[PDB]
């Protein structure tokens, strides 16, 4: 439910991204003789199919805002756990209470 | 693009004087320091406040001095015979290709 | 209370977590994803002398870093080398582990002098400066940044749907960061 | 800290004359470097100025005395150099070599006359 | 069942805090126009109504022996994760196992 | 096994987690909470001479610090400046990003010479010393801290029930946390 | 389902540990009387009972290769939330999509 | 994807987190457990002039930490202090809060010089070097490790089942790391 | 409140002697450093042990330190002709505003 | 690091002299520095200290010369300066000016032998 | 195990020289660094580049260098007639205790 | 940093000659030392090394040197000594003392000529 209103769309996305898990040959995945900082990256190319990128760039603007409060109110340095905390609170809300079936919050079909 | 002081200043032993610099948009109120100097008769000049208000080791807590707009002051309280001197502003100018400017310069009596 | 989007099929919304519609299936941390994107794709002027007009010094706050795991290529990014007329650093260290930018075409080495008056360099509009995994709130010296965003993302339960030269032109600056800046390109 | 400036007298209109500064009790390799001269009996103004040699070693003059004069610094020998030439009236004045702020510890002046 | 057990109570509670998710008005928000770090606090005033504060204050002297020997034994120099880690533990509690029906420990009313 | 504090319809009851009672409802990571409370609070002598006491120096003991979201209004705060006779540095400088407490009616600042018999400087009652948003076990240079302790809470599902100058009294010392020291307040 | 492969095996395992709640005595939970780093271990000894501990020693061998590529590939200088990230995981596998009962994957009994 | 070992009634089985069996119980954090094991009881050879074999310089590559909670005695422990012919330092000093693995009977303790062609100082096997519960992918200067690796564990509900003195041997060194090194031990 | 030593010391060469240097409550058991000096005849006291048992460069290893109690001693083995001088034991008194005390001084023979 | 004192000589009760120290080779205005004065064939004495001027430049003296003597310094000279008045008996020894540990670095030592 | 370079070479003004010095397996090929040195008739010689490529302040950047396998080449562009002098190359041999190596010396002509 | 070195000339065959350089304007304790010779119209040579006192202070000697000279130091004097002993025929050279890479600064060369 996401409008794109900014003044251009770049339609296409190349990125680029780590493998946490790469089918290493060998040797390679030991520090000594794996590869330096600058070879660890991988590459991609997406195109706007289903109006899919106008929207994620929009997203980002909207989120900007929001982030920028958390972080003010936060005293440490590197934040690394917002995924986490994310994912806990999904757990939470569906789980954290008592599940009456057939409300509208439980989602469990019998 | 001078900044411009004074021609001289007067006041009884024992009081309060204040020196005025004016500045201008590119000069102090575009965000460049402004440092003072007092130079005796016949003897090269000393810093006496590297920055808006700071002091170096070993001048006396009697002088200080305040930013407001875009013009500088140096306040000196408590008037000794030794105060005679020339004073003199400096500040950076960025419409100069950040060349440094110098006050007219005020001499003092007392 | 961050915006997390989920994609459906090929398709982006952003699940709204006040309401609870379970359809949505998050079985793994895997599928979690933040993902920085650049300003440029929005059509901002990519100028130097329009971009450094985005930044400003100011002090008293503390600066923050965030994360994230995935990034776009940058056709331009930056490089500041500035100091004050009598000769000082008004940009500060990069702390350990921060690196530069991994991919931009270019790289916009600007060198001079200016006021520099505040302890750190902001975004005017609130955007962030990238770096390699790193988002900061303020530029750091001799790091090469990139202007971005940043956004968190489910992923869908598949994998394969979802997820080199360059080049340095110098400038040399007098009054940077004013409201007359002198450049000149070698 | 004790600059010691030397090697300057009155000279003819048209005249060369060059003038040295020595510095010592701090690095002189990563100070940038300026020369002011004051007018006798008047204010004080700057002569130009000279930055590290890190940073590219370029020198900026100021709008009278552009082109006319010439700054340099040898590291090795700890030394700043001026260059007067083309030298017509009104230059009179004392010079002064004076280190980065703060601290900036002026040195103690050359008299330079020109004579016609 | 927390009995106040100290020699006095301050049954007022005038408490500071930051606001996460303020709602900022216009620029407010960005960190260049935004206020400074001393201005992020909002304050307020509880009294001790139903005998709250004089239990809360209590609960704190309870907690601190407890706490040290967590610290002691980390090695992190600081620590920031003590409530997720309390979250996790609550979710494991209740879903870690199977849920027998009518088993005291499975809260589902069918 | 550190005790949290769960709110009732207005009442506190420490929560057992021992067993497993669910009319608890803990909805969100929102309803957690930590809350630093002053010692002040609960009747000890605030006079310099009487504070001073409880703080001790001691070698071998690695220092640790915590955070905390919300905490009280201090009447008194401390912030210490102790050298050795012959002049060197007894209290570390503080990190970064380790502030002054923000709000406290009165702060002591207390200067002097002392032998400093140790590395770090510990609370002999096992209580925290707290800075802006960080209790830390150790005092730290130049910095204003009031004595605290540390709790955990779940709050109520209802956010609404549940949440400047200052002076400075100057103290020169010697023999500073010795059996008889020697204060001058100004 | 481990077997041991290495040249050897030492059979047993004397291990030290941290106690994160030693049933403190008095004043010993204080740092500033408690013990010194070098005294906060406690030791043991494990035997070969089995055929466990050529087993663990295997697991770990294992585990170096994926735990390598891991650390490549976060830009945390420190990690202490392996042992989080797993415990979330494990209970988003089982709750985080809809329970259908008698399904393989839902482990309610009725 | 990390090999997760579950034990089972006295009996360890690496537990298989793609299918879902769900006898395993986990019912509070406490059950997770990381390990730290040495090399040495896999029987490699202990040797000085062999285990130095085992470690090489490299530059490039970032170094990394991550934590364990319990570990092994161990029978060798390690300490080098090498320097380059001219006299300087190859090994960074330790960062705050490293410190030496706590129980080992002997501690080699190494001095000399070397090439130290290389910013940092990894293990060719890809092993880790053991610190006090701090694993690292980098030798740190003067502090005594222990070589090893790491398992991570869910341990069986019932608690109780499940979890001194020091010599130092002085050796000097030249050629160190290098085909040929010249070893005297005194 | 002066620190008290013996008058003299005498030992064949070759051998171990050691100096006392007597303390007080608020003196040495207080906890402040006690230093040791050397003076040869006609000539200004060197430095021979700056805190309780370091030394600084140049110092011969012959010479060491310790403290018991609120007592110092002075360690010196292997007598040599060249260590004939006097030495001085000092403190910091804190019951006379931190000030230094000096000890009566030990001639040395051989 | 040199530390040369100077300008003492003999005095007659009740009078007044002041004695001086140069040090050199290190910062002056960091350090803390002290007095001591050792008895002719007798054992050292503390004569007092004055604090850096960044923690307030206050100076304490022992208990029998109290009153009687003043220390003082002088950062841009570098200089640290005795005032001794009311000079009588008793009052004879080598004084000696010390930087604060570690390095200790004792200068030389001026003689003052009051005179009846 | 001594470094060998070529007894002198020579060129016109203005082109570019390259001069050599070979190394071996436990010289230049274990890794560790060259120096090299100018010497002129009747004076000591200075340091020209430090490391392999290094150079220090003070010398023109007409002067660099380079490693490939097991030795290294000084190249100098732009002969002028002050480049006359000796240059020497020196390295760290491993099979030497870890001693000094110094080359035969090139003399250079234009 | 100037380093001079002194107290050498020419020597009988087996006799012994003792050669000493002053080092200023560093710390002479933390830096490693190192003795080099350079044969009259010929190639350098390296006579040997001393570590620093904190590292325990080792020496090492060329081969063909080995068992005749001895190399010390000094810190308090900052001074560095290399006793030539049973110096035979073709010992003849200039010796130099030279501080540790980066800035080796040679000093300025003491001519030692054996005479038969
Ligand atoms: C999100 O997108 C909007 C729209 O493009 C950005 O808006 C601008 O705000 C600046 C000042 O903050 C104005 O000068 C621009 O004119 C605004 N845009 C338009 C189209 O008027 C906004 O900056 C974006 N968010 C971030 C964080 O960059
Ligand atoms: C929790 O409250 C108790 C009771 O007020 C505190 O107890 C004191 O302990 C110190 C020594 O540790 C004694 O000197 C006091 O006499 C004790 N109090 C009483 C009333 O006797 C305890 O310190 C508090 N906990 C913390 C962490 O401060
Ligand atoms: C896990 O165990 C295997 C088997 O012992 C180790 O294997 C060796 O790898 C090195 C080179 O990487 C070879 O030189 C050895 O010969 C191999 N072992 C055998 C028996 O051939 C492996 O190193 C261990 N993993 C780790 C991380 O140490």
């Amino acid at each position: 439910a996401i409008v794109n209103a900014q003044p251009k769309c770049n339609p296409n996305l190349h990125y680029w991204t780590t493998q946490d898990e790469g089918a290493a040959i060998g040797l390679a995945w030991i520090p000594y003789f794996g590869p330096a900082a600058e070879g660890i990256y991988i590459e991609g190319l997406m195109h706007n199919q289903d109006g899919l990128i106008c929207g994620l760039r929009q997203l980002a603007n909207e989120t900007t805002q929001a982030l920028q409060l958390f972080l003010r109110a936060t005293t440490e340095l590197r934040t690394f756990s917002i995924l986490n905390r994310k994912a806990i609170d999904f757990l939470l809300q569906r789980w954290g209470g008592t599940c009456h079936i057939l409300g509208p919050d439980c989602c469990i079909e019998p | 693009s001078v900044l411009t002081q004074p021609p001289s200043v007067s006041g009884a032993p024992g009081q309060r004087v204040a020196i005025s610099c004016t500045g201008s948009y590119s000069n102090i109120g575009a965000g460049y320091d402004v440092h003072w100097y007092q130079q005796f008769p016949g003897a090269a000049p000393k810093l006496l406040i590297y920055a808006y208000t700071n002091r170096p080791a070993g001048v006396p807590d009697r002088f200080s001095g305040s930013k407001s707009g875009s013009s500088a002051s140096l306040v000196i309280s408590g008037l000794q015979a030794d105060d005679e001197a020339d004073y003199y502003c400096q500040s950076y100018d960025a419409r100069l290709r950040d060349g440094e400017v110098f006050g007219g310069g005020t001499k003092l009596t007392v | 209370s961050i915006p997390l989007g989920v994609i459906h099929n090929s398709a982006l919304q952003v699940s709204d977590v006040d309401k609870l519609v379970c359809r949505d299936k998050l079985s793994s941390t895997n599928q979690l994803r933040s993902v920085g994107l650049n300003l440029e794709g929005n059509g901002v002027a990519t100028d130097v002398p329009s971009a450094t007009k985005r930044w400003g010094f100011r002090s008293g706050v503390p600066p923050k870093v965030v994360n994230y795991e995935a990034g776009e290529w940058a056709e331009n990014c930056y490089n500041l080398e500035i100091k004050k007329p009598d000769g000082s650093e008004c940009l500060p260290a990069a702390p350990d582990g921060i690196r530069g930018f991994p991919r931009c075409r270019y790289v916009h080495k600007v060198s001079g002098t200016g006021p520099c008056a505040g302890d750190f360099a902001f975004h005017k509009e609130g955007a962030f400066f990238l770096y390699d995994r790193l988002a900061s709130t303020v530029i750091y010296r001799g790091t090469t940044f990139a202007e971005g965003v940043v956004a968190f993302l489910i992923l869908p339960q598949a994998k394969k749907d979802f997820f080199y030269y360059s080049t340095t032109i110098r400038y040399q600056a007098t009054g940077f960061g004013t409201n007359e800046t002198e450049y000149l390109f070698e | 800290v004790q600059l010691v400036e030397s090697g300057g007298n009155l000279a003819k209109p048209g005249g060369s004359l060059r003038l040295s500064c020595a510095a010592s009790g701090f690095t002189f390799s990563d100070a940038w470097m300026t020369w002011v001269r004051q007018a006798p009996g008047k204010g004080l103004e700057w002569v130009g100025r000279i930055k590290s040699n890190a940073d590219g070693g370029a020198t900026e003059y100021a709008a009278p005395v552009r082109g006319r004069f010439t700054i340099s610094r040898d590291d090795s020998r700890s030394s700043l150099f001026l260059q007067m030439n083309s030298l017509k009236t009104e230059d009179t004045a004392v010079y002064y070599c004076l280190t980065p702020p703060p601290r900036r510890y002026w040195g103690q002046g050359i008299l330079v006359t020109v004579s016609s």
